[PDB]
């Protein structure tokens, strides 16, 4: 039958033009998948850039607390020679 | 060979380099061509932190490569500056620094002009083309600032 | 003619992806 | 031969869907992907975040050590001053 | 019968994806 | 209410919360939870860092919401711990800690027992029920670590 | 001679070589200069997947021509 083949050719038609689609579709999220993984490159790179700042984080500490104990010291040394002189 | 060196905001460096280089050696072409300290810069190449004492070869650095450049906020050595408040700034400086570049350092802090900076140490006035290491200044050595009036 | 698999939704003979959500009757 | 043609035409109908199917399962799983992906961007963020803290709390404790900078030069002085006037005698 | 354009492979009439990277013919 | 909190370990904590809340009592729900003080801790929303003063619902936060967690290396108040050998430690404190909390946070850091600490302040020796603020310890003070015999 | 490889990505690689070489030793060229391995490789020429035993000589591949990589 002449019209039950319209039936075919038109929805072969149909199917050929949505896998058109959907290829189209998936080769875009191709494209942000490869972008996004790009993009987590950059992440290896924070984590290296935060432990750095740790670091120095905790070498600045250890200045402060060097520099505390040396004013500390002094200040006994005053203590030291006030009572002293103030007897 | 040719390398590239990226940062994390986006500036890329491109050195001239070969195999038997070491790391000790790039981040000294990075100071000549971008002026950061070796001691303040961390290089990174797949995931991988490079250590100084080891070569581009034994990292596997081929041709057209891309490293990564992470910045410390502070480096070995700082020196404090006694400011005209009596306020106390600190400097992040190498034994090599010059006392001009130091000045030029202060002025990146206080905006006063090297020219009419004056720095005493110790007593005595430091002169522009000395070195730190010909004062004999180290870690945590105190620097008084002084102004003077010529120019603008 | 077919129901789709996942949104459960009827659609015509003529059809290819589903009238709703659009996915292959295959799917 | 409409025999062979609507045959023909029938086989390639069921080809047609059954890539469509594979082509969308296919997307179902790069969707997956992506989805994952995302949240791993989602600790990026917070990595920016952090790291940003990081140097607010150096800063901090650079303020904290110049502070005591400041005040160990001025003990420093008072004591120097001290031992001038106490060889006033 | 036809052939695809990306590849520029030719495929059989009967080929609804390339043969080759697996592409619809309208894509 | 019902929010979640992500940390950069993973980690999500869910609270139970209602929009009238201050970001305040957000942070004490998080130390309640997880043993971080407020002033440890920095909460985000959207892009954009939550300030104590300010509600809930002043940051449009509502059910399901994901807030972020980010975690300070130090925090207000700090004091310091010195031993007869010369080391200085310093530890981050509230001023509510007791001084078993603090003896605790010594063994942290350097090992040796709470049993086996004394800590001397202002000529005084401390004791384990009391509080920092109840022996007016503040800012930088200076405690003395001695081991027993 | 010259000839020229077209990849889908727009990236069009060119290629010195012999009619007598096989096909084997392209795609090695085509993996030694921008790294894909050969098992990956298909090369499409004329509508004909070309034979790894064979030469461009047997499909007549002469000089300027080009050909289509499709990674699989
Ligand atoms: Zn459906
Ligand atoms: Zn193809």
């Amino acid at each position: 039958d002449r019209a039950v083949l319209k039936e075919l050719s038109e929805k072969l038609e149909l199917a050929e033009k949505a896998l058109a689609s959907k290829q189209l579709q998936m080769d875009e999220m191709k494209q942000t998948i490869a972008k996004q993984e790009e993009d987590l490159e950059t992440m290896t790179i924070l984590r290296a850039q935060m432990e750095v700042y740790c670091s120095d984080f905790h070498a600045e500490r250890a200045a402060r607390e060097k520099i505390h104990e040396e004013k500390e010291q002094l200040a006994l040394q005053l203590a030291v020679l006030l009572k002293e002189n103030d007897a | 060979m040719q390398i590239f060196v990226k940062t994390l905001t986006g500036k890329t460096i491109t050195l001239e380099v070969e195999p038997s280089d070491t790391i000790e050696n790039v981040k000294a072409k990075i100071q000549d061509k971008e002026g950061i300290p070796p001691d303040q810069q961390r290089l990174i190449f797949a995931g991988k932190q490079l250590e100084d004492g080891r070569t581009l070869s034994d990292y596997n650095i081929q041709k057209e490569s891309t490293l990564h450049l992470v910045l410390r906020l502070r480096g070995g050595m700082q020196i404090f500056v006694k400011t005209l408040t009596g306020k106390t700034i600190t400097l992040e400086v190498e034994p090599s620094d010059t006392i001009e570049n130091v000045k030029a350092k202060i002025q990146d802090k206080e905006g006063i002009p090297p020219d009419q900076q004056r720095l005493i140490f110790a007593g005595k006035q430091l002169e522009d083309g000395r070195t730190l290491s010909d004062y004999n200044i180290q870690k945590e050595s105190t620097l008084h600032l002084v102004l003077r009036l010529r120019g603008g | 003619r077919w129901a789709c698999q996942s949104c459960t939704f009827e659609n015509e003979a003529a059809a290819v992806l589903c009238s709703i959500c659009e996915r292959p009757r295959l799917a």
